[PDB]
RNA sequence: UUGACCUCGGAUCAGGUAGGAGGACCCGCUGAACUUAAGCAUAUCAAUAAGCGGAGGAAAAGAAACCAACAGGGAUUGCC
RNA sequence: AAGCUCCUUCGACGAGUCGAGUAGUUUGGGAAUGCUGCUCAAAAUGGGAGGUAAAUUUCUUCUAAAGCUAAAUACCGGCCA
RNA sequence: AUGGGGGCGAAAG
């Protein structure tokens, strides 16, 4: 419902378009924690991968 | 039903607003009289008597009117009647700032845009009125450090060609030296009380009418003799 | 569930939704007062869970407060001033706790949930008798809010050894000299 | 010209800032309602 | 009803003056030459033009009747038509009290030459020295008399504003045509026009004096090594570069500005000496109020030896072992 | 040149900064995609294409 | 045309409430210097005195996001 | 109305808050001792704090960002003795 | 009713 920060979509489009170590440190540049920046990391890619089966 | 003449209506009332909190000021009214309009908005043109129901008087001395018009100084001095992408400037302490980051080696263009997608990123400004986009800029304005560096560079980017000339200089270093010179102008020993008699017991200046003066007794002569004798000893 | 959905939309706060939301009240509240009453809350969740009812005695201001420091920090948060600002304005009421609803880039807004504590639903329903008891007057002002709590370091564990228990009592139990009738 | 009362030009302007601002999905179905009958 | 018809008015005599404009702009273009019975139209839309200069300046499309004055002023080709439109700027710059018009005057003629690359008749270049901003008792009722008085502090206040204004408008104004001007300068001089140096170093060494200090020194070094480039027609420049080191430097606020802006002539002096040899074997000596511009390089030595010789300050100053 | 620096002391170049290049002793200057991002990111409508 | 809802107001409308004093002890904000020592500087005085805000017969704290490494303890407070 | 017991049924726990960077202040306490401001900004077999060279970050112990509560403790002021 | 010290700077500061 809500949607996405300016951050994730950030993050979204990178992963999206393969840079996924630059995607990983941005996620921790704008985190802080190497485990923050991985599970967020994670959430996005499985909503890419939900948004995929769906469309 | 697009709500356009109550648009129009509250763009003219903050209108109205902004020019009587302008001018309560008189300079801003000084430079608005002074200032000259411009010519992109002059743009577009090619670039009941209800009556009943039942010899001229003025002769001047001597058509009249074509003679005294057509035979004017002009007309009878007249004989026989290189030109064919905006620029970016900087002008902001912010902006140089993060230029002088750019040229030197600390942050490039992928941080640059890792920290341009922050939270004020994505925030509509096109089809908003004017006080709403004036609210959000004045309260909206991001906080950055600012480096001397920056601020110096700014200072010679707007200084103006004849801000520093000879004469104002000299003048200038005249008024100092005047300021020191008058306050010189402006600008422009110690009796020793012995307590006896009507001095002697009193709590504070006795009537020697003197700049500075310092009470004596017995007791402060055998002082200075104890702190002579230090001294000596100490030499 | 609402109470939930809310709590995760709020925990999302740079989403979409609630950016856009954030920033029209941000206005709104710019060109409303200081200082001013609060019908019902704009965080009926975080209120709820605070302590808030939808009782005759209950009631939210939203007060706006300056942001920044004085190099010198202030002690005491802008969450603190907040909640003092609105119990001088309302010195009839008891500040029960405040949280927060904006931000922008000049100034912090806060919603302060206050009891009145002569009304007589208040009295006579427990669970906020106690607000009515006398040695709760200016909560706010003494520092027993939850942010005076968290400034004044109410926590225990070995971290929290000089202020716990209050850091001028325990300062002036360590610095008196006790000496005994036997000694 | 005239003045309005402040609380008028409030409520007035959150009706320009309602149709000028761009609104996300979850309020714009909320915008879309349905009809008469 | 009257503001109404003082709006009409308004508009109408605007939109009449546009087209006017139009009309002059399109008989100015319009070819000179025809049967001889007359003036030509396009002469006589030069006279209104000049004439419109002269008169309203102040009014709307001054800016159009500016460019008709440079496309006049942009074909080299001395005529009746260029010394009138000549004399019609010269009387602009020389009666403009306020700025505005020098100002956009002084743009539109700066990229018509930017864009002519420099091939003009050295008067738009002295349009640029004839700026001028670059140097009984009446019975009253007892309400008349307080409203005036209300008038006479609001137009006090209203003064004591204007001045301050109106002083930092003239200094803001003065700035930015300093600024185009000296940047025609020093691009003329880079370009090395030979037939623009006399005027242009005119310009700068009757303008250094209000330009800033530092500039005033780099001015020195510039044409310092203008000679030394000249070094490596030539005797022309060198002299030129030289007789306006001399002006700039016996300018009285650079003569006072001297040891403590570090301004030393001996560079200029050494080259004098060492070039009295060549000057005294080449030909074209005599092939030939301005205090530098001049055709003939012997008055330029004149004016050389005047200079370091005859100094018009500290005249018993002079070294005896340079004097000998 | 001294006339080049005079016409850049009147006129700044379009990405004049102030600092001395450490690679070159001549002043560093910014490029036309640099003021590109400058101007991106100091309004922020555009933090990235496409 | 009418009537609701929301928001913002008025009333010498009905009923209440706050101010100030006191401040020995209590809870907060702010906050020195004299002095001591040291080549110098941090430090000490002192998280004190002065100033400001707020309660009571006590106040505050208080029922572990604690202590621990135990064979475990078990809110807070005070004495040794 | 209430307590226990049993289970082929369930079991919801506090966000501009943690936390990272940084400036000030403070403490015996850069695992930043705590606090404040500022920029970024979380998780759900989660999070906090400790233990440990023992071979991987195992083990131990609690649930923060909501709230109330007498007593033992202080007292140069109040009513007294 | 108001202005108050110093240095830097063309003032604006």
């Amino acid at each position: 419902v809500a949607g996405l920060a300016p951050y994730e979509r950030r993050v979204i489009e990178l992963l999206r378009n393969g840079k996924d170590k630059r995607a990983r440190k941005f996620s921790k540049k704008k985190l802080g924690t190497f485990g923050r920046a991985k599970r967020k990391c994670e959430e996005l890619q499985r909503i890419i991968a939900e948004s995929r089966r769906a469309h | 039903e697009d709500g356009d003449q109550l648009e129009r209506e509250l763009d003219a009332m903050y209108e109205h607003y902004k020019e009587r909190k302008a001018s309560q000021d008189a300079k801003y009214r000084a430079k608005r009289a002074r200032q000259e309009v411009d010519d992109e908005e002059w743009e577009g043109l090619s670039a009941r008597l209800e009556e009943d129901s039942s010899k001229p008087l003025i002769k001047d001395l001597s058509s009249k009117r074509a003679r005294g018009f057509f035979s004017q100084d002009v007309f009878q001095k007249i004989p026989g009647l290189w030109e064919e992408r905006p620029n970016i400037d900087i002008i902001t302490a912010e902006a140089m700032t993060l230029a002088h980051q750019l040229a030197t080696g600390e942050k490039t263009k992928a941080d640059l845009i890792d920290e341009g997608y922050n939270k004020y990123a994505f925030k509509q400004k096109e089809g908003l009125p004017d006080w709403f986009l004036e609210d959000e800029a004045k309260h909206d304005k991001p906080i950055k450090p600012i480096t001397k560096e920056a601020a110096q560079a700014i200072k010679e980017k707007l200084r103006a060609l004849n801000a520093r000339p000879i004469k104002k200089v000299a003048e200038a270093r005249a008024r100092r030296k005047l300021r020191q010179a008058k306050k010189l102008e402006k600008l422009k020993q110690v009796k020793v009380v012995k307590a006896t008699g009507a001095n002697r017991g009193i709590k504070g200046r006795p009537k020697g009418v003197k700049g500075r003066y310092k009470m004596v007794d017995g007791r402060m002569k055998k002082e200075m003799r104890a702190l002579k004798r230090l001294a000596k000893k100490k030499r | 569930g609402a109470l939930k959905y809310l709590e995760e939309l709020s925990k999302k706060k740079q989403s979409d939704v609630v950016r856009f939301l954030l920033r029209v009240r941000c206005w709104e509240y710019r060109q409303l007062n200081v200082i001013h009453r609060a019908s019902r809350p704009s965080r009926p969740d975080k209120a709820r869970r605070l302590g808030y009812k939808a009782k005759q005695g209950y009631v939210i201001y939203r007060v706006r407060v300056r942001r920044g420091g004085r190099q010198l920090k202030y002690q005491r948060s802008l969450r603190a001033t907040a909640e003092e600002r609105v119990g001088r304005r309302c010195s009839n009421l008891r500040v029960l706790n405040s949280y927060w609803v904006n931000q922008d880039s000049t100034y912090k807004y806060y919603e302060v949930i206050l009891v009145d504590p002569n009304h007589k639903a208040i009295r006579r329903d427990p669970r906020i008798n106690w607000i009515c008891n006398p040695v709760h007057k200016h909560r706010e002002c003494r520092g027993l809010t939850s942010t005076g709590k968290k400034s004044r370091g109410l926590n225990k564990g070995h971290r929290f050894n000089k202020t716990r228990a209050g850091r001028r009592k325990t300062w002036k139990r360590h610095n008196t000299l006790s000496l005994w009738r036997y000694r | 010209m005239v003045k309005w009362p402040e609380y008028i030009r409030l409520q007035r302007q959150k009706k320009i800032l309602r149709m000028r601002l761009k609104v996300p999905p979850a309020i714009a179905q909320f915008q879309y309602t349905l009809d008469k009958n | 009803k009257e503001v109404k018809r003082l709006r009409t008015y308004e508009q109408a005599l605007v939109a009449g003056y546009h087209g006017y404009l139009k009309t002059l702009a399109t008989y100015a273009a319009s070819s000179i030459p025809e049967d001889r019975k007359g003036e030509p139209i396009s002469s006589i839309a030069f006279t209104c033009a000049c004439e419109l200069v002269n008169a309203v300046p102040h009014f709307n499309f001054r800016g159009d009747l500016l460019r008709i004055l440079v496309k006049k002023l942009s074909t080299r080709k001395i005529d009746r038509d260029f010394v009138k439109c000549r004399e019609a700027l010269e009387k602009l710059f020389q009666d403009d009290e306020e700025g505005n018009a020098s100002q956009e005057a002084v743009s539109l003629l700066s990229k018509m030459m930017k864009a002519r690359e420099y091939r003009v008749d050295e008067s738009v270049l002295n349009l640029f020295l004839h700026l001028r901003l670059l140097s009984k008792w009446e019975f009253r009722t007892k309400k008349q008399r307080k409203l005036l008085k209300a008038e006479k502090e609001a137009q006090k206040v209203m003064e004591q504003a204007d001045a301050t204004v109106s002083h930092e408008e003239r200094e803001r104004i003065q700035s930015e045509i300093l600024k185009m001007v000296f940047a025609t300068y020093f691009r003329i001089l880079k370009a090395r026009v030979p037939h623009l140096m006399g005027a242009v170093l005119e310009g700068l060494a009757k303008y250094a004096h209000l330009i800033n200090q530092d500039f005033f020194g780099d001015l020195l070094e510039a044409l310092k090594d203008l000679i030394r480039d000249t070094d490596r027609d030539t005797s022309r420049e060198s002299l030129l570069c030289t007789v306006t080191a001399f002006a700039l430097l016996e300018g009285q606020d650079a003569h006072n500005a001297r040891s403590d802006l570090h301004l030393d002539l001996s560079f200029f002096i050494t080259n004098l000496y060492r070039s009295l040899l060549s000057l005294s074997l080449n030909p074209d000596l005599e092939l030939g109020n301005n205090k530098i511009n001049l055709q003939t390089t012997t008055v330029l030595l004149l004016r050389c030896l005047t200079s370091v010789l005859l100094p018009p300050w500290n005249i018993r100053s002079v070294p005896p072992i340079r004097l000998a | 040149d001294a006339l080049q620096n005079l016409l850049d002391s009147i006129e700044v170049p379009e990405g004049w900064t102030g600092l001395t290049d450490p690679n070159t002793g001549k002043p560093l200057n910014l490029s036309r995609d640099e003021l590109e991002l400058i101007r991106k990111v100091q309004q922020g409508l555009i933090p990235d294409d496409v």
